[PDB]
């Protein structure tokens, strides 16, 4: 068909995050030739409107708004459905294609529905952003439901770019979301696998700036950077074995938030004795060590002190003479720790063992030990722990889900 | 040169003797052939585990031994099948640079593949091989044991985990 060139411009030009260059000629291809037939006019107008709608959609500026993307997209399906009808006469393009694009219009309506529900999911996520800690498994399940609902029902050759691009980002989110769960669930290997998959898929989706990118792009890079920094901090002791005392420093002095760098710089700020992060792994028996093992490998079960380990204990090792004094406070005054905000103080007799407490996540805690009793370091430890908890939660990015 | 005697026993009161002689001769001949064909594998394995392991000759053991691919043993370690050849090059460089004598070498001289197999100093038979043929675009990871495995596994998974640890470590560095 003649309109094949116009279609192959509009689609396969929208996929590189370029919208205006085709939205401008969408109306031109129907106004330059005033005489037309079939849908070769209404379809072009709906295409320009859909380009504008997708531009607004990838603007991400429609969050909260105390018009919406749903309002724009409600008429988007109609703008294509009206053109894709049984127009028997009074138009006239060819009595072999005529409509032709009816299947494409149904596919685009399904894609519009997918975009609207993804926008609603993203808005609900933004609503959850203000929460102290948001779980990930239920969001993963909802996103997988969206996957199943909107998988392989709208593909035609010309729609191959869009079908990929959209899908890419979505599965990237999935690979992020599961990672967010797996990182929160300490799942080392699955989180690493999801991180690598998301990074690989992004290195294809976000490659239109060379051959400005939208807000969701920088937002997803920010999320990925936070996720990998959290992965590096959580899983550090095991990887520190297969390296020297300097290569690990170089590797960890690159990923922000640089948890390791900040911890190393703040250890000498008070000449403390231990910095250890404890993982609350209770309720599970798959735990066997810091690393990987074959799935069907028989192991023992945690009991007592092993219930609360010091996985990332620094600078030398966890103490085995003051550990009793700090192990029992994880459930005595932990009501304020459960708020993920409070910091604990302590003091011993003939000893200066004073442990702090931060709870970024219900399964994670920081129990920084100090061997001083003078002035509590001007409450700087509490502020540092609060900042660490906020960074590990990382709700700043989810608040920045809206541009600016 | 071997001398064999055949008796047929079981108060005083041959075609069966000839038939038994022939059957015994055939059985001993086939057993001798099988033993000769199988002792070479064991001797070459002992030499390799101890040094003078010719790269073009070590392929004979791989042909004889029934190594098992990583995809077959466990599905969780299946995503590594999608790793690029350069990832395998990085892995080989990392383990060769870091790991001690517990890693051996076998490289095709010209425009060929390279093997940097790692076997535990005590885990006999079971071993880990790294196929890396950029020219043919074929990269394979297989677990090689020098005996058919009915499916030992405790030690087999021991160094398997010890080996797969570095694979993630290399992948983590590339993810940094």
């Amino acid at each position: 068909p003649v309109e094949q060139a116009v279609l192959e411009t509009f689609f396969s030009h929208l996929g590189i995050f370029s919208y205006d260059k085709a939205k401008d000629n969408v109306e031109k291809e129907r106004e330059a030739n005033k005489s037309a037939g079939g849908s070769w006019l209404s379809l072009l107008a709906a295409l320009a409107h859909l380009a504008a709608a997708e531009k607004v959609y990838h603007s991400l500026t429609y969050l909260g708004q105390k018009d919406s993307i749903r309002t724009i997209y409600t008429s988007l399906h109609n703008e294509l459905k009206k053109v894709v009808t049984g127009r028997g006469a009074l138009g006239g393009t060819a009595p072999h294609v005529e409509e032709l694009l009816s299947h494409l219009s149904e596919q685009l309506c399904f894609f519009v529905q997918a975009r609207m529900e993804i926008a609603d999911f993203y808005e609900k996520m933004y609503t959850l952003s203000t929460q102290k800690f948001i779980n990930a498994e239920e969001l993963v399940g909802l996103l997988d439901a969206i996957m199943k609902k909107y998988s392989s029902r709208f593909h035609h050759p010309i729609l191959s770019p869009l079908e990929s691009s959209f899908q890419l980002e979505v599965d990237v989110l999935c690979h992020l979301l599961k990672a967010q769960a797996q990182v929160s669930e300490w799942k080392f290997l699955p989180s690493l696998v999801n991180l690598h998959s998301a990074h690989t898929k992004l290195q294809t989706w976000g490659q239109i700036f060379e051959k400005q990118p939208p807000h969701l792009f920088l937002w997803l890079m920010k999320l990925k950077n936070m996720l990998l920094a959290k992965f590096s901090f959580y899983f550090h002791e095991a990887l520190s074995r297969q390296t020297t005392a300097s290569e690990m420093k170089t590797l960890t002095a690159k990923a922000n938030p640089d948890f390791f760098g900040k911890i190393s710089s703040f250890i000498r700020k008070y000449d403390a004795a231990n910095v250890s992060l404890i993982f609350d792994n209770r309720g599970s028996e798959s735990f066997q060590g810091h690393g990987y093992h074959h799935p069907h490998s028989y192991r023992e079960a945690p009991k007592g002190v092993d219930q609360y380990p010091a996985v990332v204990s620094l600078p030398s090792d966890r103490p085995v003479m003051h550990w009793p004094n700090v192990i029992m406070i994880m459930t005595d005054r932990t009501s304020d720790l459960n708020s993920l905000e409070k910091v604990v103080h302590f003091y011993d007799d003939k000893v200066q063992s004073t442990y702090f407490l931060t709870r970024p996540e219900p399964h994670f805690t920081i129990v920084i030990i100090f061997e001083s009793k003078k002035s509590e370091r001007d409450s700087h430890f509490i502020s540092f722990l609060n900042e660490v908890s906020l960074a590990l939660k990382n709700p700043k990015v989810f608040a920045s889900l809206k541009p600016g | 040169r071997l001398q064999f005697f055949v008796v047929l026993t079981s108060f005083p009161r041959f075609p069966p003797l000839a038939a038994e002689v022939g059957m015994a001769r055939a059985r001993l001949a086939q057993l001798v052939r099988l033993a000769g064909g199988h002792c070479r594998r064991d001797t070459l394995w002992k030499r390799l585990f101890l040094g003078r392991l010719a790269l073009a000759e070590l392929e004979e053991l791989l042909e004889a031994v029934h190594a098992k691919s990583i995809g077959d043993i466990d599905p969780q370690l299946d995503c590594f099948l999608s790793m690029t050849v350069s990832w395998y090059q990085s892995l080989i460089k990392v383990l060769l640079s870091r790991f001690p004598q517990s890693c051996r070498h076998f490289q095709s001289p010209d425009l060929g593949t390279q093997y940097l197999v790692v076997l535990n100093q005590k885990f006999t038979d079971c071993f880990v091989l790294v196929f890396l043929d950029s020219h043919l675009g074929k990269t394979s990871l297989t677990v090689v044991f020098r005996e058919p495995f009915p499916v030992q596994l405790v030690s087999t998974y021991h160094h398997l985990e010890s080996v797969i640890n570095t694979a993630c470590f290399t992948l983590w560095t590339r993810l940094l």
